[PDB]
């Protein structure tokens, strides 16, 4: 747990920190794409009315 | 219209292939675990 | 850290009753054990007892009222008496006459409470005895089917009439009526999967029982000890099933196989029953559109006439 | 570390780590099959791979191959469907009777049904031989014989008793269900058949018993327990524990009994009974209550 | 209906019931 | 002493709850009070 | 001795009770006595 | 003694209660007394 | 003593409650008192 | 002895009771004697 | 002591949740309040 | 302590997810909002 | 030797008997010879 | 010797019995002989 | 720690995939978007 | 439980405090979002009338 | 040796006999030759 | 590490194959492309 | 080596035989050759 | 290594054979090529 | 743990790095082919309209 | 693994390199034949249109 920060040392491991970073970046990209897709779909056909 | 509907596709042919593959895989791994080497009583001594 | 003598011989609430065990004799001769033994009562089971018998009392009193309080006619028509849910009008309302579905709602509510408390009893006793809790999840998988039949399906359809009528003959009628209403469950894929798993479960039970009984001369029925080291009986069973069909298992995998057969049976049945009415109003038409229905132009119908 | 059969690796009884090869070699002991007693020698008394081939193994394999060939031929040729979920393999018409003619349609149904019967009986006899080579009991043959008798009732006894031979089931996937539905509704309320109800009860009890036994055995596999925890658990809930040897006996008996009662009800429904609603007309006329009611509560 | 053939087939079915009964009787006779 | 305080409390609470629920259900189904529906 | 007193007593009492109930029910259902409103 | 006091008391009480219930129900259902409408 | 206090109390309480509920249900169903409409 | 006294008595009594019940019920159902209306 | 805090908390919470669900369903299905299109 | 953090977290998450799905499906099936036609 | 004499005898005799029975049955079922009213 | 005399006798006798039964059944089932009328 | 990383990852992935499939099915079945031939 | 406050030490662990804080912030954000969503839905179409 | 002689002989004999039976049955049922009453 | 390479490869390959087959079959059955008549 | 000669021979022979049977049956079923009546 | 050579060979060969059979069957069933009548 | 980079040593084995590189290249090529196919299909017949 | 290249030594055996070569050559031949067959089939009857 050398690379883990001081705050999250009791919770995280040196190996799990990297995978957590990967997952966080993936979710960030997915959220960006989801927002873009929702905006395009609303521009195409509104669903609330 | 020679083809089935999409709901037919999913509801029929996804579970069937899933069952076939799952049965074959489970049988293969069950056989692997069964035929492995572990503790046993010697048949020559055991009666 | 667990004293079995204490867990079997305590007193009062959180204890046991019927403490001096009985003996039947013929069960000892035919099944190998005949101890009636004590039974636990721990506040998960008193609630089940009270609620189940409240429901039973309601149903029996309604049965009595339906025959004019005539005991002879009560014995006459016991097996064709039922307490049906409210009619199709006033779909999910509870302001119903007692003889027009009022008693069914109360009995069903108490039965739900009883089954949930029984699951709690099973879980707590499994925890308190030191064993795992697989039986609780199996019962959960059957309660899933039960709750689909009695609660979740009448909901999302809009009426209470989509549920059975609490009778010996009423469940058979419910099965027939539900089959006729929604086309034909012979063309329901989840009915097919449930039947596959059910028949597989029966086949596996028969095979396992016969296999263990055949090799019982070498103490093959002591599953707990064989999981530590194999013996001659287990070796003979493995060799038999390897030479018959070319593959076999040990004395630990077969139980996983059986558990998953039963669980899949319950889950697939629940899913099929729920999907039957809300999304596919006619199963034969769906099967025709899916190309899983055989053509049948020129029948020979003389088989089906008297 | 000693590997346990369950899968545990427990650091260190008379047990030891033995490969399966030694056990497989030790227990061969050729020369004790059923055919050897009759003819004095088994023509096929060897193993091909993991399988043991005997006198009836050859008969079973011949029946299997021939039946599969005939089934595919009736369904790919003479029907021109090319898919297996729309095939419809019918017996001869009821008008033809108990006789078989190659020219008339329905002959390959005869061929497939005969080949399947031969294969099933050969499999039963092979199971008997393998059981007899290992000095085991004959329990699995009893259960499988119950199943095979269920087959023979549906495909041989009922058509012969009814005498027209068009009364056997088509061998088609999703199409034998049509036969089941039509037969069940011809004798309306097949629910009200007593033996069908007994069979359904036994089937449901078998499934429940299998789930209970699997849960009970799996709940103690990998724990430090004294082997008597399961008995206390089963006496605290329901107030009775059957024991180790009773559960397998109950399983075997329930499994056999369900199929036995089912074949009984199908045969009885075929010939001796016509309507299962009229079967219960005797109940309300018994002279203990036939005079106690009025209006809708009469009878 | 020919009632002789039907009764014969019924007798065969009741014969098919027999092996489970024999197993039950064997289990009872042993384990005294 | 014949009974423990736990058993008495549990039985009394369960009996009261069941009786109240049953009485409320019967009164609602009778439809003799003009309550929660015309 | 071939049978115990307890089994004989149990069988006799059960047979008597069942026979009495059956005979009373049959006579009531026969409608041949003008008893309990014909 | 062939029977205990407990068993005799239990059997007698159950039989009496069941018989009383059955007789009351038969009399009420026969409708020959003009009782309870 | 053939019976203990606990069993007698339990049996008496159950019998009383069952009888009271049955009597109220029969009286309500008879429709001869003008109670609850 | 090949058979016990107990089994013989049990079988004989059961057969006699069943036969008597069957014969009374059949004669009653025949409607040939004018018994019980 | 008679009862543990754990058991009391569990029973109270479960009873409250069940009663809330039942009361909501009974009140809304009565068709006397005009909620979500009558 | 009476309860562990893990059990409370699990029960809260399951209850919240079930309630969200149930309420969404009830609102959609009510057909009183003009949502998804 | 790969095969014993008695095994060959058993196999040959059984195959011949089965084939003879099959050929008589098929010829009779064909109904092309006027045998046993056929 | 390749075949014991006892085994040959048993096999021949059983084969003869089966053949006789089968031939009687087939001949009696035919249309020429209608089960001896 | 109350929960391991593997449990969180597995639950999150399963929930996300199931939700995505369900939402696509519910949106595309409504026929309110004119996608892939109406 | 060094980082745990004095009052809540007997009920919480050091690693459980951080997870509890994360859950608390998640619940507070969800509640704010739900309040906003309910207000917009009421402004769009009342469900009581 | 990859295979034994007896296995080869047995497999060949079974395959040949099955093929001959299948071909005779197919040709007889096709009715394209006028053999055994057309 | 939390997950091993073989599990990731297996799950990814299975998901890809299933989605590809499902998408091709849905698109073919929709009849909105003029593909294969 | 990963695969034995015997396994390869068995698999190849079974695949070839099954393929030959399937192709002959399909060609016969199609009815595009005027073969065997 | 994660996967042995034999497993990869088996998986690839089986998948290729299954896909080839499925594609041939689909193309034949489409009736868009004028092949085999 | 000799051909793996310093960052990914705790997560990767010296034999699985090569397999990972092969998988990454395959996924990249498949993505490019899929993008081209989607563009061609859109130019042929739009699916949204 | 004397005959295996240095790069692929950790992944391949000596008796598996030959089988891999055979499989690769077979796959290449299959790809070439498939390309030719697809070209002739398209020249005969287009399937997209
Ligand atoms: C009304 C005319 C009816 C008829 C109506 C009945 C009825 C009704 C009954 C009989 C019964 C009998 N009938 Mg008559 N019977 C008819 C015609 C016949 C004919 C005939 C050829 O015609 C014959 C042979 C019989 C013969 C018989 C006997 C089998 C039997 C009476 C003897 C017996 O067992 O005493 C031995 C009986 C006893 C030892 C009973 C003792 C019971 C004790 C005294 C307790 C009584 C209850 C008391 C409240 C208990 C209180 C204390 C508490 C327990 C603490 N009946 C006609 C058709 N018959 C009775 C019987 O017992 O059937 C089994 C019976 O109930
Ligand atoms: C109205 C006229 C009706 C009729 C209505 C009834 C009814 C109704 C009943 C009887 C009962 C009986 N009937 Mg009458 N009966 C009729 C005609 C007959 C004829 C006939 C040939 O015509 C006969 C032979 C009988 C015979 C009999 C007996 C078997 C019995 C009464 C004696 C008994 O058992 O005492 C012994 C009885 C006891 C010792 C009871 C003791 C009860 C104790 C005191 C408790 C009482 C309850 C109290 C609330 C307890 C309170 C405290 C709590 C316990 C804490 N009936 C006609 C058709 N009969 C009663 C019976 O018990 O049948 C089994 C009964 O219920
Ligand atoms: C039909 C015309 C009248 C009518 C006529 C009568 C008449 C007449 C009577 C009653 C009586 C009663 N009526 Mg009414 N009644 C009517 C309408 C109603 C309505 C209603 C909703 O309309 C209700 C709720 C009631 C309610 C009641 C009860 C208060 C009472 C019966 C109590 C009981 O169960 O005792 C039986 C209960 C028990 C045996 C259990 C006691 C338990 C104790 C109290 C608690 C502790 C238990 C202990 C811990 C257990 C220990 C052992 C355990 C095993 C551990 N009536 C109408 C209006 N009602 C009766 C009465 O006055 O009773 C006093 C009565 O005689
Ligand atoms: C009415 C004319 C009817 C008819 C109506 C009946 C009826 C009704 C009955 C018989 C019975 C019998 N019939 Mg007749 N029967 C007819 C014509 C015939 C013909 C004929 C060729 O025509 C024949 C061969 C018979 C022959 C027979 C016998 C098989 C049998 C009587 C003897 C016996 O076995 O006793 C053996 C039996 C005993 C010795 C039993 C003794 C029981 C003792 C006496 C106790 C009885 C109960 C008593 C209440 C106990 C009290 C004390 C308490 C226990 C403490 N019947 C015509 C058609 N028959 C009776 C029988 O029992 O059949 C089995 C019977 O019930
Ligand atoms: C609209 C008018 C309706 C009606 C509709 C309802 C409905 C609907 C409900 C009640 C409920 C109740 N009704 Mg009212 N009720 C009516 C008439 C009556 C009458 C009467 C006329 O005699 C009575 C006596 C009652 C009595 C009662 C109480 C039993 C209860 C409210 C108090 C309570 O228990 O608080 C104690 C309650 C609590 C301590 C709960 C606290 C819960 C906390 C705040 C959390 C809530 C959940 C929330 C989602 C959490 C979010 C954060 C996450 C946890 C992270 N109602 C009429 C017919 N009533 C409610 C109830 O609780 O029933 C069991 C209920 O659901
Ligand atoms: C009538 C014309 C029919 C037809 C009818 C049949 C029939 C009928 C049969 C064949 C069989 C075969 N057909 Mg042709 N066949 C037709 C058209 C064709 C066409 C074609 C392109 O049109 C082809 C390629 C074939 C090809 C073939 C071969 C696969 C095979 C013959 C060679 C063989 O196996 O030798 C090798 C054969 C042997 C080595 C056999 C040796 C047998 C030994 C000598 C024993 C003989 C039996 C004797 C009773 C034993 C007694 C023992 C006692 C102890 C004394 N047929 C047409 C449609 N064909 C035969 C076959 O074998 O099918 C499997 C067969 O039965
Ligand atoms: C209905 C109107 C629109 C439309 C509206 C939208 C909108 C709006 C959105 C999408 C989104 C998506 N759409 Mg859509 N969509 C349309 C038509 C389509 C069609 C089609 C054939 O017509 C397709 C194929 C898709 C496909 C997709 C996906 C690319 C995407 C959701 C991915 C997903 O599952 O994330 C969830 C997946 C996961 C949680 C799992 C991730 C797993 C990772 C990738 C791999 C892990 C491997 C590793 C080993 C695992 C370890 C743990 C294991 C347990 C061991 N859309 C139509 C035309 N679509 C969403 C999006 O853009 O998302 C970014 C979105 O918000
Ligand atoms: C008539 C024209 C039909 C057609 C009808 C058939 C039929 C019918 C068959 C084939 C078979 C094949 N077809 Mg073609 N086929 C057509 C069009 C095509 C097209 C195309 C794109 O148009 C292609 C690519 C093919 C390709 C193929 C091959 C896959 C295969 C032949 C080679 C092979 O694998 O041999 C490998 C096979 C061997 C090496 C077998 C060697 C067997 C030895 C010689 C023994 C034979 C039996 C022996 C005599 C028995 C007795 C032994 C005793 C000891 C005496 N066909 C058209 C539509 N095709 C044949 C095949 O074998 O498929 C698997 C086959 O049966
Ligand atoms: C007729 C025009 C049809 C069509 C008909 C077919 C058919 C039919 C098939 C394909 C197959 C394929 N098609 Mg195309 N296909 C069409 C349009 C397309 C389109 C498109 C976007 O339009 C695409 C992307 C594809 C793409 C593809 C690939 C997925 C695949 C070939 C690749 C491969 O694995 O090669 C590599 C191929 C190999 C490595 C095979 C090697 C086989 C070896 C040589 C053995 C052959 C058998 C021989 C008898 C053996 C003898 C010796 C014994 C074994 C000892 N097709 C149209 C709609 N396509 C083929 C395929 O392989 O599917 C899996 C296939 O069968
Ligand atoms: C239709 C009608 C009429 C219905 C009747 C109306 C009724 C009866 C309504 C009843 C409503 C109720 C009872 C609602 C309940 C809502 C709840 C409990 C939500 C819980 C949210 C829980 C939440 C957000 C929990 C989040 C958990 C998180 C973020 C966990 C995070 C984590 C934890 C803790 C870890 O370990 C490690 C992983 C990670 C860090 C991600
Ligand atoms: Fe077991």
């Amino acid at each position: 747990n050398d690379l883990v920060p001081d705050q999250w040392k009791p919770l995280f491991n040196n190996a799990q920190w990297l995978v957590h970073d990967i997952v966080v970046k993936t979710i960030y990209g997915g959220l960006i794409i989801a927002v873009i897709a929702h905006v395009l779909c609303w521009a195409w056909t509104p669903w609330i009315r | 219209s020679p083809w089935p509907v999409w709901s037919g596709y999913a509801l029929c042919f996804v579970p069937l292939a899933a069952v076939i593959l799952g049965f074959i895989i489970a049988a293969r791994f069950t056989d692997k675990q069964a035929t492995s080497a572990y503790l046993r009583l010697d048949p020559a001594k055991a009666n | 850290p667990i004293d079995l003598h204490d867990e079997e011989y305590r007193d009062g609430l959180e204890g046991t009753i019927a403490k001096p065990p009985g003996h039947v004799g013929w069960m000892q001769r035919l099944l190998g054990e005949g101890q009636v033994g004590p039974i636990y009562v721990g506040l998960w089971g008193v609630i089940s007892f009270i609620t189940f018998f409240a429901s039973a009392f309601i149903i029996l009193v309604d049965y009595g009222r339906q025959v004019g309080w005539n005991p002879i006619i009560y014995l006459r028509e016991f097996w064709n008496l039922a307490v049906y849910p409210p009619p199709t009008e006033y779909g999910l309302s509870w302001n119903v006459p007692w003889d027009k579905g009022g008693a069914w709602l109360a009995a069903t509510f108490f039965l739900h409470i009883s089954v949930l408390t029984w699951w709690a009893r099973l879980y707590t006793r499994a925890k308190a005895t030191g064993v795992g809790t697989q039986l609780a999840w199996g019962f959960a998988s059957a309660l899933s089917l039960y709750f689909v039949i009695y609660l979740f399906h009448p909901l999302a359809l809009g009426n209470w009439s989509a549920a059975p009528g609490h009778g010996f003959r009423a469940i058979l009628d419910w099965t027939n009526y539900v089959s006729i209403h929604w086309g034909n469950f012979y063309y329901n894929p989840f009915h097919m999967l449930s039947i596959f798993f059910l028949l597989g479960s029966t086949l596996l039970l028969a095979m396992h029982g016969a296999t263990i009984v055949a090799t019982s001369k070498w103490k093959s029925e002591m599953e707990f000890t064989e999981m530590m080291a194999e013996g001659p009986g287990t070796q003979r069973a493995q060799l038999f099933w390897r030479w018959v069909m070319g593959w076999n298992a040990n004395s630990y995998n077969i139980h996983i196989w059986a558990w998953w057969f039963a669980a899949f049976t319950a889950i697939t049945g629940a899913i099929g029953l729920f999907l039957s009415g809300t999304l596919v109003p006619d199963w034969y038409a769906w099967g025709e559109t899916a190309k899983i229905v055989a053509p049948w132009p020129n029948p020979d119908w003389a088989q089906y006439v008297f | 570390a000693l590997p346990l059969p369950s899968g545990e690796t427990l650091p260190a009884a008379s047990a030891e780590v033995i490969p399966f090869s030694i056990i497989e070699e030790f227990y061969k002991r050729p020369g004790k099959t059923l055919a050897a007693r009759f003819f004095g020698v088994d023509p096929f008394d060897f193993w091909i791979g993991r399988f043991y081939v005997g006198l009836f193994g050859a008969i079973s394999i011949i029946g299997i191959i021939l039946g599969v060939a005939f089934y595919l031929y009736e369904g790919v040729v003479n029907e021109g469907t090319l898919n297996i979920l729309a095939m419809r393999i019918e017996p001869p018409p009821v008008s033809q009777g108990l006789n078989v003619d190659p020219a008339q349609p329905g002959f390959f149904w005869f061929l497939t049904m005969v080949a399947a019967t031969i294969a099933f009986v050969g499999w039963l006899l092979r199971q008997i031989d393998i059981s007899l080579k290992l000095d085991m009991g004959m329990e699995v043959p009893i259960a499988f014989g119950a199943v095979v008798s269920s087959w023979i009732t549906l495909q041989w006894l009922r058509p012969i008793a009814m005498g027209a031979w068009g009364h056997g089931f088509p061998l088609g996937i999703t199409h034998h269900l049509d036969w089941v539905s039509n037969i069940g509704y011809q004798y309306y309320n097949f629910f009200y058949n007593p033996f069908h109800a007994i069979g359904i009860t036994l089937l449901f009890a078998s499934t429940l018993f299998l789930h209970m036994h699997g849960s009970a055995v799996l709940s103690e596999a990998k724990r430090n327990i004294s082997d008597q925890n399961i008995h206390v658990f089963w006496r605290n809930i329901l107030g009775y524990s059957i024991g180790e040897i009773g559960i397998h006996r109950v399983a075997f008996w329930t499994g056999a009994a369900s199929v036995l009662f089912s074949n009984l009800c199908i045969f009885l429904s075929g010939t001796f009974v016509k309507d299962w609603n009229a079967f219960w007309g005797f109940w309300d006329k018994m002279p203990i209550w036939n005079g106690v009611g009025q209006g809708a509560l009469v009878a | 209906m020919n009632w002789i053939v039907a009764t014969f087939m019924l007798m065969f079915v009741l014969v098919a019931f027999l092996p489970l009964v024999v197993s039950l009787a064997y289990t009872w006779v042993t384990n005294p | 002493r014949p009974f423990e305080f736990r058993t008495s409390v549990v039985v009394s609470t369960l009996l009261g709850l069941v009786m109240a629920l049953l009485i409320h259900f019967v009164v609602l189904s009778s439809g003799a009070f003009n309550w929660l529906r015309a």
